[PDB]
């Protein structure tokens, strides 16, 4: 059976800056030459942030930047009976995005833009969405044109089913199971496609994490907004009444403890920010790893790229992330055997060359492991070690050997 | 965010300050001592000497815009990047240029093996 | 250097030097004024503090990659893609470096290009061949067997393929003929 499973990761978040004096002092004279007294808090903080939006730049730059080349798929659509119609993307659309892709953006739904005008701005990112998505159709075309052979060096072309022949000769399945099995495997994965295309919008809650970075990022901005009009032991909140009704001496040590109270949500802020910076870059560098070891070629790793051996994944873009589409090679209906170590001939111990010495009751085969294919034991199956008195489990069998019947057939 | 107009029965909206940060866009010193400037977020009918150009991140003077892709040197946003170089020596804007543009000839009975290391 | 800048502050005090308040006032009031000092400075030091943290967290999963490369890359050959340098990895080397490690990835890369007529199998007696390794390559007139990585083309032969049913299930099978070389030398010496 042939799955197709979802992953879901984040890779990067909104990027902000803040100002010195406007969030703290809203415009006011005296209050600025107040707040030059205690130091450069500000510079760092504004360091930090600035830190912080180039990391996040870097981040999406590490992830899907990864071609040398921009790829495209030839005008005729046609791989092996493969119907790859929901990943590619579509030209009707005026944005050059896949139906995945679109459903993806309109999933995650990204006043409260004016409220943010207290010093407060919001850098848009350097790669846009269709270059994000120009990157994911080169890295789509070079891996259902060339194969893994992109990704190590330049292109070399391949017909898809004889790439696939080749990523189940990597599973430990031989190639002929594949091309006498070419119809039912399409209709598999066309059947698998399309039920994972309705799978994420049945669900309203598989696109979590993507949801749960914008809400965090607007929270944190929205009480931001809503500390800015606190008291903090003081009598009034605003600078332009308590000014303009006492007197500069008393004003002074008024408008202190707003001074520290606005410093110290400042540096909250810019700490918590510094902590989802972290998380975040760890999930990018996974998502990078994940993008160069399941998409550029096959992985031996258990369980990373999806569940089951790793056949293929697939890279699409969503708001502020990344979902990779795991093809995997699972296995079903199952018979139960009769098995010994090696087989005894003459006094010699017979063992697989590769595979596995299998009966159903009567007789003994050899089959490969992963596919029930039973073969007639041979001289060339197997190979002799030892004699027959080592090994125990060790049973009574016959070895044909196919040069000896043909010789005392034709020479006489 | 709006209020009644106290004599005349009228809504008014109220939309606070624009402002933003001023940002230089500079080559090395060595190089040339001419830059450009970037006014993020704000239409550049706010500024208040040609060469203004209205971008997505914001209003940039200094620099023109050329129709031409290339490498991104010095990254503005948007996919908007800026370079120092010829056209004698000036400071222009462009959008990035991805990567060379590639086709590879597939089909059915077709294989490419390399002959060489 | 922020740290030592920022410790000639006045934080809202008269003065940023301890000895020019504490010779100023009397003490009853110069502790308030000293109070603010100390605030600041807590302050600062806890900032410091918390950003060394942050960078020693930083630091210690750069270490931890570093480290993983170490033991991959270089006691080892990694099949992992684009881990250890670009392309097919061969070997790295470590260097040391000022605070950090420097690795060297040596690595196999193609390089010059053909394409030939490949087929997925090859009918002989109504008997379907497979290549055991590598795959079925024609320059326009004859086919022939080799490997993937590398052009080197050999004559199909019974011992470079096996069989696999029969000529009439996968689709894009060609007519050739498989060479056995045991009954040419038992057709030429048994008589
Ligand atoms: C690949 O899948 C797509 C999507 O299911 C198929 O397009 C459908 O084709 C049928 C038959 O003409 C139409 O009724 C549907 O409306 C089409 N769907 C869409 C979304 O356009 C497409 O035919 C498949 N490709 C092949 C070669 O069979
Ligand atoms: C497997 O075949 C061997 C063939 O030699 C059997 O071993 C012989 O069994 C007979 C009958 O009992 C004895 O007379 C011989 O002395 C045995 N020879 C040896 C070398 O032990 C053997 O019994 C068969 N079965 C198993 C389970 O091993
Ligand atoms: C593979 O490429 C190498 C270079 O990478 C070729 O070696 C060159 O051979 C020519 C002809 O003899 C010499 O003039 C050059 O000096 C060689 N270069 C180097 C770096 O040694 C080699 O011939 C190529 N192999 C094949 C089979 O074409
Ligand atoms: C495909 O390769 C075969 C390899 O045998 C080429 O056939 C040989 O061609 C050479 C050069 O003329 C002759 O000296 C040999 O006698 C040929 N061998 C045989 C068995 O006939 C063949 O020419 C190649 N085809 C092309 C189009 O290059
Ligand atoms: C070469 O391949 C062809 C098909 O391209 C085979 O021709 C078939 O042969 C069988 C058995 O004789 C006939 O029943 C079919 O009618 C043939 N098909 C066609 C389309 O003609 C042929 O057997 C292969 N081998 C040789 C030696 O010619
Ligand atoms: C297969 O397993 C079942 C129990 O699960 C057992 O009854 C049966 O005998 C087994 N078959 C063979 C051929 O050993
Ligand atoms: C086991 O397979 C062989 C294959 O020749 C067959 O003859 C035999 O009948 C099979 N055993 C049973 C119990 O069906
Ligand atoms: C105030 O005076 C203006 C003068 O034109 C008039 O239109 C308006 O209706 C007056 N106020 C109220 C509350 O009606
Ligand atoms: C800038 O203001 C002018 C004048 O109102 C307007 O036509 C133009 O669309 C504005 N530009 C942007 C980018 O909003
Ligand atoms: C191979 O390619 C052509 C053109 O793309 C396609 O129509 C055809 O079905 C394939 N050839 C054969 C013999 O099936
Ligand atoms: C190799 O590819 C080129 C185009 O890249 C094509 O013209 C040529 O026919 C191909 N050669 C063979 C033998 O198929």
């Amino acid at each position: 059976t042939i799955s197709v499973t979802t992953e879901i990761l984040p890779v990067s978040m909104t990027k902000t800056s803040v100002d010195c004096t406007m969030y703290i002092c809203g415009d006011s004279t005296e209050c600025s030459n107040l707040l030059l007294q205690y130091g450069s808090f500000c510079t760092q903080l504004k360091r930090a942030l600035t830190g912080i939006a180039v990391e996040q730049d870097k981040n999406t730059q590490e992830v899907f930047a990864q071609v040398k080349q921009i790829y495209k798929t030839p005008p005729i659509k046609y791989f092996g009976g493969f119907n790859f119609s929901q990943i590619l993307p579509d030209p009707s659309k005026p944005s050059k995005r896949s139906p995945i892709e679109d459903l993806l953006f309109n999933k995650v739904t990204l006043l409260i833009c004016a409220q943010k005008f207290n010093g407060l701005t919001v850098l848009p990112p350097l790669l846009t969405d269709e270059m994000i998505a120009q990157y994911t159709s080169a890295l789509l075309a070079g891996t259902i044109t060339s194969g893994w052979t992109f990704g190590a060096g330049p292109a070399l072309q391949i017909p898809f089913p004889m790439q696939m022949a080749y990523r189940f000769n990597g599973i430990g399945v031989t190639q002929n199971v594949l091309y006498e099995n070419q119809k039912l495997i399409a209709n598999q994965f066309n059947s698998a496609i399309g039920k994972i295309q309705d799978s994420l919008s049945s669900t309203p809650s598989a696109l979590g994490k993507l949801q749960d970075v914008v809400n965090h990022n607007a929270q944190a901005l929205n009480t931001l907004v809503k500390q800015l009009s606190s008291k903090f032991g003081a009598i009034s909140s605003v600078l332009n009444d308590i000014l303009s009704r006492l007197d500069p001496p008393e004003a002074e040590v008024q408008i202190d403890r707003l001074i520290t109270g606005r410093l110290q949500s400042l540096q909250t802020y810019v700490t918590q920010q510094l902590i989802r910076a972290a998380e975040i870059r760890a999930s990018a560098n996974l998502a990078a790893t994940k993008m160069s070891e399941c998409v550029l070629g096959q992985s031996k790793r258990v369980d990373f790229c999806g569940k089951g051996y790793h056949l293929m994944s697939f890279p699409q873009s969503a708001p502020h992330g990344v979902v990779f589409l795991h093809v995997t090679y699972v296995p079903a209906q199952e018979k139960n055997f009769t098995t010994a170590p090696a087989i005894c001939h003459d006094g010699k111990a017979h063992f697989p060359r590769e595979g596995v010495f299998v009966s159903n009751g009567t007789h003994w085969f050899v089959t490969q492991r992963n596919f029930y294919e039973p073969q007639i034991i041979t001289t060339d199956n197997t190979f002799v070690s030892g004699n027959c008195d080592v090994v125990i489990g060790i049973v009574n069998n016959t070895v044909y050997d196919p040069l000896q019947p043909e010789l005392d057939s034709f020479k006489e | 965010d709006a209020v009644r107009d106290p004599q005349t029965l009228e809504i008014l909206d109220i939309t606070p300050c624009s402002f933003g940060g001023v940002s230089v866009i500079t080559p090395g010193t060595n190089t040339s001592n001419q830059v450009a400037v970037l006014y993020q977020g704000v239409n550049c009918t706010e500024v208040p000497g040609s060469n203004v150009f209205q971008t997505r991140a914001g209003c940039l003077i200094g620099a023109e815009y050329v129709n031409n892709s290339y490498e991104c040197d010095i990254p503005i946003g948007a996919g908007i990047c800026a370079s120092y170089q010829t056209q004698s020596q000036s400071i222009i804007a462009y959008t990035m240029s991805l990567g060379a543009e590639n086709s590879v000839a597939y089909s059915n009975n077709s294989i490419a093996i390399p002959t060489n290391f």
